[PDB]
């Protein structure tokens, strides 16, 4: 995912 | 207790090389002990930081050491209509070192890697890499299990599963007595963290220069997970090995995940197949429980015991106020097949921001009383905040609650005295095991020799 | 009859007063041989003792500064009074004690500073559109609670370094959103945008010119920003006499101390300012995230009330951090920050709904005890913190100071101060352990063994050296 | 030890489809790439395509786009090569290949799978004796085996007795049917003095004819 | 695609000899090349990868070398097992491509062929077919050309040739030429001949027979  | 704090020995590296960031004892084929030292900011050929390793021969006087040379050039290979790229700039070679047999493993956790295919790319990311050497023969090899040739688009289409692009393999490291290397990769599987294992023999025999992407069939990587408890846990921040299942033929792994379960932190004990046997949970959030782990039988029952560091633990004091001092947890292995219970002992720092428990080193039997002892570091501890190393002795019931000896940093402020430790090796061959202490902030290593007990 | 004063068989005027607070000493010459010189004050006069020669200190407590509590914190030049009295003189004889009172008021219409510290990582893109009118709307609702409001704005993302940051291709550095079909700002650790100001339309127009960036990992470097917004007094613009609210918004987890090692950063946070003329945090790529303890220190030091205004997915997380950073408040933010206005107002109310006393520089030998009077004249013994208060409310504490023995230093002073308050009560202590007749002693007196002693307080003492 | 055990020889008709296999032994199929290679006597070696059995992604030479379809099932540890709309040119030997260490190399090879595409029905061979014409110290006889399908055929003289001084030539495709010939040499005193027989067996149609060589 | 010109196509050499096979690419491939070995009537075995690296189990008498677009495989002191096919393969680009191949053959003294002609059997003729066979046994080198003649005139239609691999015993080669006609067409003519053209003789080795006459 990460920065979302 | 019987370490000598008067006549020390000092090894030193280049200014600003972080010489002493990692270290270990190294015995050649003849049994001559040396000290391997990692200096992750050592300049390379292009006058840019790349890190480096030093192999220091034992001399009571100390001094400068010769480099253990490794390839520092960026590599490139056009193959399979793809372009493989390795980038060693600021890779941090020597950010961890370990010795086993007549072999040295030094790792660069921040070696970057990218693959190009026409307009697409695998993204430039720090997969990390490990450099292996046999000094006496000059043999060299590498190991970078997290390297891949998958393109960025594919990872997106597969929802970033099994993403080893940021492993930073070599972050932590350890080698089993059987000669099996084990690398902690806190960035593996999108910052979940993974472990990578492979026999040292198979590494050397399968490595050839220029290939960059090669198969080590006997290797073994841990697994991705859908569990949010493991997200951003940095599983593999620290690693160790031991015997915890009663089976002497199997080797168990100890892994630290200091940000496990929303920064609660945790330590897990596993079999060689990465199946979980035990899990120790952090006592306090953001304490970084699992920053460092150590395995040694402290109470002399032949059963390995586990030590865990939480350098940012905040102790409860008067008027509902807290004070970051760090803490160490002792877990004594029970008789036969049983779960590790609550901590047998809690050691807590005293100096604010001292980071007591940043490093924990088995000393073997220091005072030769029959119980193995340990050394704990508070790199910014002591009354001056310059750093301290505290020795705790083994006993029939675990460890002594109070230190038997305290080593005040001989370096200036900011040296991080005690950030790296290693013991349980007799370097001057006097029948007493000794202690080496790294201080990368000062670019030096201090050797403490154990003497007969006064 | 005989008591602990006489039966103890003292030797001097000093030793007499140390027996018990009820004891007195007689320095008169014309006193019978058998009659003791150390007894109750009522007994000495009964035995024809000269009133002027009687040494009998009494523990007292008189006020020196007793300004009235202010009805309005509005205006003035920090002449606002929210603690009374502000200073008292205290006198104690050995093993004795004395009681005194203090009042505290959560003043109405007190100035407030609000620094909006906003996550502007890509996950917060939808949030930015919502708060494009916050400044004026926030002015409207706070105007009911203060006429001196100043607001400011700062933003963060994460340490602009691998692996947090996308570093490939070269296009990705100028535009982290290149591989998608949009543009976004290059990565930045933390940047100050708007210094605390009463002009609220400045907030709006600064926000309308802001946009998000994009990094790789979900946890963001917001604690770096909390630190700098705290220890950079002059740049953020915190006022001296004002309630300092630091509002922290984010929809994701946060990086903590020792996380920086994944970017090759090992240097501990030094707790100093590193935001220059370019209004960007310069030590972002070279200095590790701060620890909770270090943050707590600077928040407490600068009287900053931290407010976690986060989304439901991470409320539990910051609620648990909030317990590790006393005085910290938590509010639940919507997925687009639509309710951020009301969140702040409820936080400010919750902030000023408590009065908790704190003690500084209290001598070793002095011990204290408290009785709180909260709500409606309800005495709560063994307590020093009131809760469930509103603005304009008032409380009071009864305090007893019990001294142990007689210290070396006969004068000290400590402070009683509510947490987060400017004003305070300074207690000036004086230990009256000696007698006034000692100031007029007779060394090497003719009356004491041919000059081998000292004659003070009507009795012979062995001089120095014996 | 690494070994690639492919399927047995296939024998199919044109227009049909066939699916070969390549089972891994002593290792996991998922570890490396798995290539397929085509070999013909004239055209030589040709690369079909590859697959990563860990995810199923494939690559192909645009020559085989349409006919070749490579797949894999990690469960059975096997990799497959499907061929469709077969023709006479698809008649070839097919090998599966994986690398040793280098991700991109071609080091370990399976024994191979023979493929033959033909509309030929199972026909029995026509065995004909070959006697010389109406002198020297050395005499040469022969035996023709014409119009049989499919391969192979085992040929001997006097039922394995006479073995030395023999030349059995490879079969050749003559209009969808195979033709084979074998010669033998001895001294003049041996023939027609001693009886020499040509033993031909065609296990497919199960026929073991025997023709005695007679002079003219 | 990248072409791989492998040379020579074949070579006649003896045991203990040192030999070298070359391979030329249509462009640079930076050592991304492999060498293979296919023994007669068997599968392939890896020899080299990435230009110079020996596959495990391979003797050190093999060696790879070269760079850019020119590479070579060298075999020091040939063993009896080494006589086989060899192929180079590039994997610098997709699709992978191979060389034409190289076959190592046992060298020996030249030797003329023993020709033998055989008219159609009685069995075949009564079935409606007519096949004349012409064997050419035990010769060296392999380079040979056969020519069928009916009534002294060349005939190219209906010929079927077959060769043996180098015989294990005498290291020679053999060939089988077969002329097939219909029974009706076989009787239109009388003379049948097969001419052998070898380097051992300028004059062709002729053998023939006359139908009916015997
Ligand atoms: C923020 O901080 C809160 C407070 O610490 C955390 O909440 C706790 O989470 C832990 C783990 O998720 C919970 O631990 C479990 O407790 C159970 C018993 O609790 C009961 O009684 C309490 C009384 O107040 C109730 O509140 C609670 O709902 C329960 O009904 C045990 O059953 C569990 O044991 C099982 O798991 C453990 C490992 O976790 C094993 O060791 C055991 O053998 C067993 O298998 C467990 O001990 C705890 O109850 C939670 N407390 C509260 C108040 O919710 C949040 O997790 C934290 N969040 C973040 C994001 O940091
Ligand atoms: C705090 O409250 C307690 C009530 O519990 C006060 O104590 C009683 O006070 C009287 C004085 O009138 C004493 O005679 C009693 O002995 C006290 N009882 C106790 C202590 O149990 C106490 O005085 C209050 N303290 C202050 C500073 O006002
Ligand atoms: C001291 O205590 C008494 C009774 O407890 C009270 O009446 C008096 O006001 C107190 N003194 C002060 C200064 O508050
Ligand atoms: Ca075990
Ligand atoms: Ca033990
Ligand atoms: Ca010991
Ligand atoms: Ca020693
Ligand atoms: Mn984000
Ligand atoms: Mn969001
Ligand atoms: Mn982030």
């Amino acid at each position: 995912a990460g920065d979302v | 207790l019987n370490l000598d704090p008067v006549q020390l020995t000092f090894y030193a590296g280049p200014n600003g090389s972080q010489f002493g960031f990692s270290l270990d004892f190294h015995k050649d084929s003849h049994g001559r002990v040396a000290i391997v030292v990692g200096a992750p900011r050592t300049l390379g050929p292009s006058q840019e930081e790349t890190g480096g390793v030093f192999l220091c021969p034992w001399r009571a006087e100390g001094g400068q050491c010769p480099s253990l040379l490794f390839d520092l050039r960026d590599e490139t290979r056009n193959v399979g209509s793809q372009t493989l790229q390795t980038f060693k700039a600021r890779q941090g070679l020597g950010a961890s070192v370990v010795s086993w047999s007549d072999v040295i493993v030094a790792c660069a956790p921040w070696q970057h890697w990218n693959v190009l295919e026409k307009t697409e790319e695998a993204e430039k990311t720090p997969v990390g890499s490990c450099f292996l050497a046999q000094p006496e023969s000059g043999r060299r090899a590498e190991y970078s299990p997290c390297r891949g040739n998958t393109l960025s688009r594919i990872y997106v289409e597969n929802d970033f599963s099994w993403d080893k692009r940021y492993c930073e393999a070599g972050f932590s490291s350890v080698v089993t007595q059987a000669g099996e290397l084990v690398l902690g990769a806190p960035g593996g599987y999108y910052f979940l963290g993974l472990l990578a294992q492979a026999p040292v023999a198979d590494i050397f025999s399968s490595y050839r220069p220029g290939i960059l992407l090669w198969h080590v069939s006997s290797q073994s990587l841990s697994f991705d997970s859908s569990n949010p408890e493991y997200f951003d846990g940095y599983w593999g921040y620290s690693v160790a090995v031991g015997e915890f299942d009663g089976d002497l033929n199997t080797t168990e792994y100890v892994v630290g995940a200091p940000t496990w379960s929303w920064t609660l932190g945790a330590v897990e004990i596993l079999d060689s197949y990465y199946q979980r046997l035990h899990r120790l949970r952090g006592e306090q959030m953001a304490s970084y429980f699992g920053h460092s782990v150590a395995v040694t039988d402290v109470n002399g029952d032949g059963r390995h015991d586990l030590l865990v560091g939480a350098p940012l633990y905040m102790e409860s004091r008067a008027d509902r106020k807290l004070a970051e001092v760090g803490r160490v947890y002792l877990f004594l292995q029970p008789r036969g097949p049983h779960a590790l219970g609550a901590p047998s002992l809690l050691l807590t720092g005293t100096q604010l921001y001292g980071r007591f428990g940043s490093a924990i080193a088995p000393l073997g039997d220091l005072d030769r009383d029959g119980y193995n002892d340990i050394a704990v570091a508070a790199p910014y501890g002591g009354p001056s905040g310059r750093g301290q190393v505290l020795v705790f002795l083994g006993q029939s019931e675990g460890l002594r609650s109070r230190p038997s000896q305290v080593l005040d940093s001989p370096f200036p402020t900011g040296s991080a005295f005690g950030f790296s430790l290693r013991g349980a090796v007799d370097i001057d061959d006097n029948g007493y095991p000794d202690l080496i202490v790294g201080a990368y902030g000062a670019n030096q290593v201090a050797v403490y020799r154990a003497q007969p007990v006064v | 009859g005989p008591n602990i004063c006489t039966t103890r068989g003292v030797s001097s005027c000093q030793q007499c007063l140390a027996v018990s607070p009820m004891c007195a000493w007689c320095s008169d010459e014309a006193l019978p041989l058998g009659s003791p010189r150390c007894d109750l004050k009522e007994n000495l006069l009964k035995d024809n003792c000269a009133p002027e020669s009687i040494e009998f200190p009494v523990s007292e407590a008189r006020v020196l500064e007793d300004r009235p509590l202010s009805d309005k914190g509005s205006g003035d030049s920090s002449q606002v009074t929210q603690v009374s009295p502000q200073r008292i003189a205290l006198r104690l004889r050995p093993d004795d004690s004395k009681n005194f009172s203090i009042q505290v008021r959560q003043v109405e219409d007190y100035p407030v500073d609000i620094y909006y510290l906003m996550d502007l990582s890509y996950s917060m893109k939808d949030d930015l559109w919502s708060i494009q009118n916050l400044g004026t709307k926030l002015a409207t609702q706070m105007r009911k609670l203060t006429s001196n409001l100043r607001i400011g704005f700062g933003a963060f993302v994460d340490k602009p370094v691998s692996p947090y940051m996308y570093i490939s291709p070269p296009e990705a550095l100028e535009n982290p959103c290149y591989d998608m079909k949009t543009t976004c700002l290059p990565m930045f650790g933390y940047k100050h945008v708007l210094t605390l100001t009463d002009q609220v339309t400045r907030f709006n127009e600064e926000v309308k010119k802001q946009s998000v960036s994009r990094n790789r990992d979900a946890p963001e470097g917001g604690f770096d920003a909390i630190m700098q917004a705290t220890v950079c007094d002059e740049k953020i613009g915190w006022r001296n006499d004002a309630s300092h609210l630091l509002v922290f918004t984010t929809d994701a987890k946060t990086h903590i101390a020792l996380d920086g090692r994944l970017a090759g950063i090992v240097q501990p946070n030094d707790g100093q300012c590193h935001v220059g003329s370019d209004n960007h945090y310069s030590a972002s790529t070279t200095m590790d995230y701060p620890s909770l303890g270090l943050m707590t220190e600077k928040l407490s030091q600068k009287n900053i009330n931290l407010i976690f205004a986060v989304t439901e997915n991470v409320v539990n997380l910051y609620q648990n951090y909030s317990e590790l950073i006393p005085g910290t408040t938590v509010g639940v933010l919507s997925m687009d920050s639509s309710n951020v206005l009301q969140l702040i107002v409820d936080a400010y109310g919750k902030i000023r709904s408590k009065v908790e006393l704190e003690v500084r520089d209290l001598p070793e030998e002095l011990s204290l005890s408290f009785n709180a009077t909260c709500l409606n004249n309800e005495v709560i013994p063994g307590l020093k913190s009131c809760m469930g208060l509103k603005i304009g409310d008032t409380v009071s504490f009864s305090i007893e100071a019990k001294v142990r023995g007689c210290p070396q230093e006969k004068e000290k002073s400590f402070t009683i101060k509510p947490v987060g308050f400017k004003d305070s009560l300074i207690v000036q202590v004086t230990f009256d352990c000696d007698c006034a007749c000692q100031a007029q002693a007779e060394p090497n007196s003719h009356r004491c063994n041919n000059g081998n002693g000292t004659f003070e307080c009507g009795v012979c003492r062995c001089g120095p050296g014996w | 030890e690494v070994q690639l055990q492919q399927s047995g020889a296939e024998l199919v008709k044109p227009g049909a489809s066939v699916k070969l296999s390549c089972t891994a032994s002593g290792f996991n199929i998922k570890d490396t790439y798995v290539h397929w290679v085509k070999q013909r006597p004239e055209q030589g070696l040709e690369w079909i395509g590859r697959i990563d059995p860990a995810n199923g992604y494939t690559k192909y030479d645009p020559k085989f786009q349409g006919k070749a379809t490579i797949t894999a099932d990690t469960s059975s540890n096997t990799a497959y090569l499907q061929l469709s709309s077969l023709t006479s040119e698809d008649t070839a030997v097919y090998y599966c290949v994986r690398p040793l260490y280098d991700y991109y190399a071609m080091d370990y090879w399976g024994q191979g799978t023979s493929v033959t595409v033909s509309s030929a029905k199972t026909t029995a061979p026509s065995v004909y004796p070959l006697a010389p014409v109406c002198t020297g110290s050395s005499v040469t006889l022969g035996c023709l085996v014409k119009g049989y399908f499919p391969e192979p055929v085992t040929l001997t003289w006097n039922s394995g007795s006479l073995s030395s001084g023999v030349h059995t030539f490879p079969a050749v495709l003559q209009s969808d049917l195979y033709t084979l010939s074998s010669s033998v040499t001895v001294t003049s005193s041996t023939w027609p003095s001693q009886s020499i027989t040509c033993n031909v067996a065609h296990p497919a149609s199960s026929t073991k004819v025997d023709k005695k060589i007679e002079p003219r | 695609d990248i072409l791989m010109t492998q040379s020579p196509s074949s070579m006649s050499v003896s045991l203990g000899d040192t030999v070298s096979i070359t391979c030329h690419a249509s462009q640079g491939i930076s050592s991304n090349i492999g060498w293979l070995q296919q023994k007669p009537g068997k599968s392939f075995m890896g020899l080299i990868y990435y230009g110079t690296n020996l596959v495990d189990g391979v003797p050190s008498r093999f060696s790879g070398s070269g760079s850019g677009a020119d590479y070579s495989l060298t075999i020091s002191s040939l063993d009896s097992e080494d006589f086989a096919d060899y192929y180079c393969v590039q994997y610098a680009q997709l699709p992978y491509t191979f060389g034409g191949g190289t076959k190592l053959e046992i060298k020996r003294a030249d030797a003329a062929p023993t020709v033998s002609i055989f008219p159609p059997s009685s069995e075949q003729l009564t079935s409606g077919g007519a096949s004349v066979v012409c064997f050419l046994n035990n010769f060296y080198p392999k380079d040979i050309n056969v020519k069928w003649k009916i009534d002294g005139s060349e005939r190219q239609n209906g010929v079927l040739n077959s060769w043996t691999d180098q015989d294990s015993k005498d290291s020679t080669y053999s060939m089988s030429s077969t002329l097939t006609l219909t029974k009706d067409e076989y009787e239109r003519h009388n003379s049948y001949t097969c001419e052998a053209t070898h380097k051992t003789s300028t004059s062709p080795i002729v053998k023939s027979f006359n139908r009916n006459e015997c």
